[PDB]
């Protein structure tokens, strides 16, 4: 789910498996640095692939031009009844017609899908 | 979506079906609009060109 | 209170010219550096070209702490000027351009494969056999 780097020659760390103790170890095999790790998680693919696509958006492409721009379905956080609609038109994740709302505050970005 | 079918696919089968159909109307009012002396329907039912 | 409404004013101070020339570090905050390991430095040249015009070296400790070699940045200083403003007892900011901008990087310590026999492993393109222990037969 994560990974971490080398400390003391600041390197790639590989995994390892303890004879005695039965912990994994994560460790740099260009070194001796031997550390347990607190998630117990090496390895995860969701082949399906439902990702969260709201921390994707960037935050400031409400303030584009040529994007729409409707009147209705206000924020949340904010009223601000003005807010721009649009796909996320990424190839190969997902099929999906369903409309990614931004609200277009300038200081707002409490972005959300209806 | 359609069985069988990408949503894509089926929003672009249904849209192309909707839009054919409006143009199959559209093209059989203009015919039926059209009169005996009209030039353009004798071309076409006599088979000249 | 005072530091709620503090005003500070400070007099900016430009020498022409110092004996000493300037320069700056450039280290990365990922690299985790501490300057308690800061007992004995060394600073000295690169012998890979074999002066002014070749990247740097330093050491630490010696052999037994880390490695660093210097590169020169790539852009030249025609348009731009960095000044380093230090703090004295007289209170008066001195102004003082620096020369060069040097990046360096940490190096390994360790038994790098030598590029004689690093085409034995080769024939093994796509054929290699437990990556996890190649340092093991070194
Ligand atoms: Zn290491
Ligand atoms: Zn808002």
């Amino acid at each position: 789910v994560g990974i971490r780097f080398c400390q003391e020659c600041n390197n790639m760390l590989y995994p390892k498996e303890d004879k005695e103790n039965r912990i994994l170890l994560y460790a740099c095999r260009n070194c001796d640095y031997q550390q347990e790790a607190d998630n117990s998680c090496i390895y995860v693919n969701k082949i399906t692939h439902e990702v969260d696509e709201l921390t994707q958006i960037i935050a400031d492409v409400s303030q584009d031009p040529t994007l729409p721009r409707t009147e209705d379905h206000p924020c949340q956080k904010c009223g601000h009844k003005e807010a721009v609609f649009f796909q996320s038109h990424s190839a190969r994740a997902e099929d999906a017609m369903r409309l990614y709302y931004v609200c277009t505050a300038p200081h707002c970005g409490h972005r959300w899908t209806e | 979506p359609t069985p069988g079918n990408t949503l894509r696919q089926t929003f672009e089968n249904q849209v192309n079906r909707i839009l054919n159909d409006a143009r199959d109307k559209t093209g059989s009012s203009a015919q039926k609009s059209l009169s005996e002396y009209n030039n353009f329907k004798s071309m076409v039912v006599s088979g000249a060109k | 209170g005072p530091s709620s409404q503090n005003v500070t004013e400070y007099v900016v101070r430009v020498p022409k010219n110092t004996t000493k020339k300037y320069n700056i570090m450039a280290f990365n905050a990922a690299d985790k550096v501490n300057f308690a390991t800061w007992n004995q430095a060394r600073l000295e040249r690169d012998l890979s070209n074999k002066p002014e015009d070749q990247p740097w070296l330093l050491r630490v400790n010696g052999k037994s702490g880390r490695k660093f070699k210097g590169i020169k940045k790539g852009g030249v200083t025609e348009n731009t000027s960095y000044y380093i403003f230090t703090q004295c007892p007289d209170g008066a900011f001195e102004a003082f351009p620096v020369h060069n901008w040097y990046n360096f990087t940490p190096l390994a310590r360790h038994r790098t494969l030598t590029a004689e026999e690093a085409e034995e492993e080769w024939e093994r393109r796509n054929k290699v056999l437990n990556h996890f222990s190649i340092m093991q037969q070194r």
